[PDB]
């Protein structure tokens, strides 16, 4: 099997307090289809400035999306305290023929800390983590979303510059505040900026090790990694599945400014995905050094058709959802 | 030990490009986007370049 490295020594975990009422916010973001927002570029072909009709999977034009916000854990003084996170681990979703997301949408602006929102800290881009698989069921403590067999994991590690993918299995731990333990609340992962992300040595395993503290990886069959560099300019990302297996898309590799998605990578796994969830995460930074994080959005794909206004440089610049209204 | 047929410029000699095939004349023209999608097409799916 894949060399993920050693099993973490402790079976123990940091307690996860659910603070979900702090995360209720209202910042809807409808798709601006006339800016080609959320448009996945067609596969294997390109076009001139000619307008063409098209059929493919797309987000619904009027959908304002699902919004999630990552936050720092509790800390006081100069040290870490028990985690404070949203109840997003319980948000099981049926897979719906893939999805797309927006990252960094609130970047280069200010907002609030959310978990301790009175601080009114400026907000910055943060990269999301996710899990996918063919089945879900109850955790031994009756919590929602435990997964069966093998699941996909997409985890940024350490700083946003490193990304890893996995296709193995997970095993529960009997330590305090962990899945086989009966002191368990909910699953979470974390990053600790005090030692993680050193400027001359970013911690490539930081997020992975905190993942390992709640679950023992077992029987891993796939791992992949990628290189990213920081950019507060908005990025698009998404996942689809075909009979050729799961595919990964991003706007970052080709079209940093127009935002058109392209298939940056693909995955060997063709096992059908029936469920999807977002992995909760938290920052272990000192409370006075805490920073607010930018809003994050998710939209679901549908077999829609569109006009596409290609640019002479082939970026799609405008589009029309045919079914949105009678004018369209 | 071959004629180096990766390009001609040009007349009308049949071609194969990564399993895409047809017959035609090639010429060294300017670039259009999107670069590195390889195959440029019109609305009737004729390969343009």
């Amino acid at each position: 099997y894949v060399d993920v490295g050693p099993d973490s020594v402790k079976s123990a975990c940091i307690e996860v307090d659910i603070q979900q009422t702090f995360f209720d916010k209202t910042w809807p973001r409808p798709i601006d289809v006339s800016k080609a927002d959320g448009i996945i570029y067609p596969q294997g072909r390109t076009y001139s400035n000619i307008t063409i009709t098209y059929q493919g999977l797309f987000p619904y034009q009027g959908d304002h999306g699902d919004m999630y916000v990552y936050s720092a854990g509790h800390a006081t003084g100069t040290t870490p305290q028990k985690l404070f996170v949203a109840n997003y681990s319980q948000d099981v979703k049926q897979f719906a023929n893939g999805f797309v997301v927006r990252i960094g949408a609130a970047a280069n602006s200010t907002g609030t800390v959310i978990i301790s929102p009175s601080t009114s800290a400026t907000i910055r881009k943060i990269y999301p983590a996710f899990m996918l698989g063919s089945s879900v069921g109850n955790f031994s403590d009756g919590k929602m979303g435990r997964f069966f067999n093998h699941t996909l994991v997409l985890l940024p590690d350490g700083c946003g510059t490193l990304l890893r993918a996995f296709y193995c299995i997970l095993e529960p731990r009997s330590g305090n505040h962990c899945p086989a333990g009966n002191s368990y609340t909910s699953f979470a992962t974390y990053h600790t900026p005090a030692t993680d992300c050193s400027d001359g040595n970013y911690n490539r395993n930081a997020s992975l090790n905190s993942f390992k503290e709640y679950f023992n990886l077992r029987n891993c069959t796939f791992m992949y990694t990628y290189n990213i560099t920081e950019d507060e300019i908005l990025e698009w990302f998404g996942i689809t599945q075909t009979a050729q297996g799961v595919h990964l898309f991003s706007s970052r590799y080709v079209d940093l400014y127009g935002g058109n998605m392209f298939q940056f990578a693909t995955l060997p796994v063709y096992d059908t995905i029936k469920y999807y969830s977002i992995i909760p995460h938290s920052i272990r930074s000192i409370q006075s050094d805490r920073k607010a994080w930018a809003a994050f959005y998710v939209y679901k794909l549908q077999p829609l058709t569109f006009l596409l206004d290609f640019s002479v440089d082939g970026y799609i610049r405008r589009a029309i959802d045919c079914g949105f209204n009678d004018l369209s | 030990n071959d004629t180096k047929i990766a390009s001609q410029l040009g007349n009308c000699v049949e071609y194969s490009l990564y399993g895409v095939s047809g017959r035609g004349v090639f010429q060294n023209c300017t670039a259009v986007g999107v670069r590195q999608q390889r195959f440029v097409y019109d609305a009737y799916q004729n390969l343009v370049g």
